[PDB]
């Protein structure tokens, strides 16, 4: 039945996904040529417009109803490995996908060491603030 | 063996 | 990573559940044999040796040294589809490994049907007995 963890490596998953997602018929980033490009749809309130890869765990916003989602990813995170796959899901030799599963599970340590980073850089200038104009 |  | 589910596909899983397996060093038919042939050990108080197959669930017991748990197989229950995949795990497709998982799923269930079958059989010879006792 597939287990959970692993649906987004499925299209059809990511495709429903996008629930109350603009950009349709008529328009070239459609929730099928979303999930093509390997994303997500993460929707806020500040911006139901998010849409994430399930891959590299990029980020993007702002989607123009002419924007081409593969295009869009290529040139912002070009070393997403997903990108480079041109095999369907289920011609995927059991090694090579334990391979991407590895390489995704990696690239979301990296994402959220990243967002430890900023929040320590955040905290470590407002604690330094904060003593500097103690001094005086 | 044998079954059970 | 494997949901647990999917473990049993593992070779080394398998070998894993042969906890105090008697035939070790010497004997044909190791842990490491009889999981190359799908068996997990499945002990009971009352059968210590007992082994299942993990994908057509067909159970041996009353195993000995010189077993080739292969040969044991294919002469008991042949049918089974796993002994046909010559295959190694991670070289096969995930279609090959879902179609495989599919079909474990209906031996699974051809399993559990046998059992009611074979309990209903059990009771039935109880009821049986008993009227034709009071009958005397
Ligand atoms: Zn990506
Ligand atoms: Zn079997």
């Amino acid at each position: 039945t597939l287990p959970p963890a692993w649906q987004p490596f499925l299209k059809d998953h990511r495709i429903s996904t996008f629930k109350n997602w603009p950009f349709l018929e008529g328009c070239a980033c459609t929730p099928e040529r979303m999930a093509e490009a390997g994303f997500i749809h993460c929707p806020t309130e500040n911006e139901p417009d998010l849409a994430q890869c399930f891959f590299c765990f990029y980020e993007l916003e702002g989607w123009e109803p002419d924007d081409d989602p593969i295009e869009e990813h290529k040139k912002w995170s070009s070393g997403c490995a997903f990108l480079s796959v041109k095999k369907q899901f289920e011609e995927l030799t059991l090694g090579e996908f334990l391979k991407l599963d590895r390489e995704r599970a990696k690239n979301k340590i990296a994402k959220e060491t990243n967002n430890k980073k900023k929040e320590f850089e955040e905290t470590a200038k407002k604690v330094r603030r904060a003593i500097e104009q103690l001094a005086a | 063996a044998v079954p059970i």
